């Protein structure tokens, strides 16, 4: 019974085992594969099954955004108005 | 003139008990007034606002193994585009808290689960019947935890540092008057959201059931 | 009660839509020997929308769990449930007067609201075969 | 001025038994 | 087991090896290829 190993993966292991050189039963509910086939092939598939029965690997990704904006704006209006002598800039 | 709570008594000198009362109605106004000799009004008008909102919601769902189950606690924000010539977009979508879980149970009381964990919420512009930006905080992912175990599926801290300073340069330069002629607005609003999860296998009861 | 949406769109679409915001249980129980059931149950509570009654853009209320679970017949489980814990604080204060110890309370405006609603769904199936086999 | 139930008597000093009664109805 | 080597690339390596002159097993989860074939 493989909770951590995908049933398809185990099937692939047996298929390659057949490529090396045969009754397969697949249990979806328990994800348990019962195989009645030559002992050597059965053992090889079991070892690979052990490799397959691995927990899916989670990773916590922390990507942080840092934004800094510094702003300086200066505007100067310089103003000389006299209407007596009609001088105004 | 000030800026944070802008004031420039000359402009309304063109316009004391009535005008300043209303003018100075605002939260933070420090009024110095002379009227008897001359009307010369000097006010420092400052506002500090602090708001903290924390919402902690936990939904619990009982699900078959490797099957999806869903808890949804919300309301269904629609969009009604009734476009005469053949399109009646009587759309809707529920902005509901929800957990949509497909747990796979492994022997040591653990689950690798594909879980949609979504929080969404009706939009002002939608309630406004304008262009609606509905709120969405949603994580969709498959993760492994033991049954007895809680992990943080995800979370985010938002750190806001905002500064705005408005200053007449010449008076701002003055050491004793720059504070009186430099308008500082600094706002830091920081909200962090985090999602935990713990799956308690009901097979412990379901096998016995 | 069945909350509709009437989009009567002359050129060929008459979305005389409706949907009942009704409490409901839609159950498909499978009975196992020890007086137990694995049931696919839709448990939905929904409710007519203000904006719908407003004939605006209608957000109808929906609390629905859809799932298949196993319980014995004599047995009640919580299909699901959720607690919503709201902690809201809003403080408005003239800084200078707020600073004053005796006057800050008199110049600091605090609004704190905690509204917390929890919803939970139980279920118990009582096999009627106990009567249906005898029937 | 207050905020939760905002009040700033100078603004309506620009505007007691009648004004405050209504103002303070809350 | 190759975390950094693509499984397809390894398969291509074996295919060319066959071109030189035969059981292949590919593990997606670990990206580990177990091959039972001549030693050389």
């Amino acid at each position: 019974q493989v909770n951590y190993a995908k049933a398809a993966d185990i099937a692939k292991l047996f298929q390659s085992v057949t490529s090396d050189g045969g009754s397969i039963t697949v249990d979806d509910r328990t994800n348990s594969i019962i195989a009645y086939q030559p002992q050597e092939r059965l053992d090889e598939l079991r070892r690979i099954v052990s490799q397959l029965d691995i927990p899916v690997r989670q990773v916590m990704i922390e990507a942080r955004i840092v934004e800094a904006n510094v702003g300086y704006d200066k505007s100067l209006g310089v103003r000389w108005g006299g209407a007596y002598h009609k001088g105004n800039w | 003139s000030g800026y944070g709570k802008d004031g420039n008594i000359g402009i309304k000198d063109e316009d004391p008990f009535v005008d300043l009362g209303a003018k100075d109605a605002t939260s933070g106004i420090g009024i110095g007034f002379i009227t008897d000799n001359i009307i010369l009004d000097l006010q420092l008008s400052a506002m500090e606002k602090t708001g903290n909102g924390e919402i902690v919601s936990q939904p619990k769902v009982v699900t078959s193994d490797k099957e999806t189950a869903k808890i949804l606690k919300g309301s269904e924000v629609p969009y009604q585009e009734a476009s005469s010539s053949g399109a009646t977009s009587t759309s809707f979508k529920e902005a509901a808290l929800s957990l949509e879980v497909t747990p796979q149970i492994t022997p040591d009381n653990r689950i690798i689960v594909e879980v949609k964990v979504t929080k969404d919420a009706p939009d002002y512009q939608n309630m406004l019947n304008g262009v609606p930006p509905i709120n969405k905080n949603e994580v969709n992912a498959k993760i492994l935890v033991n049954d007895g175990e809680t992990i943080v599926i995800g979370g985010v801290f938002s750190n806001e540092q905002s500064k705005s300073v408005e200053k007449v340069p010449f008076l701002g330069e003055l050491p004793y008057l720059g504070r009186l002629f430099r308008r500082d607005t600094v706002t830091d609003r920081k909200n962090e959201l985090l999602v935990f999860l713990t799956p308690r296998i009901m097979n412990n009861q379901a096998i016995a059931i």
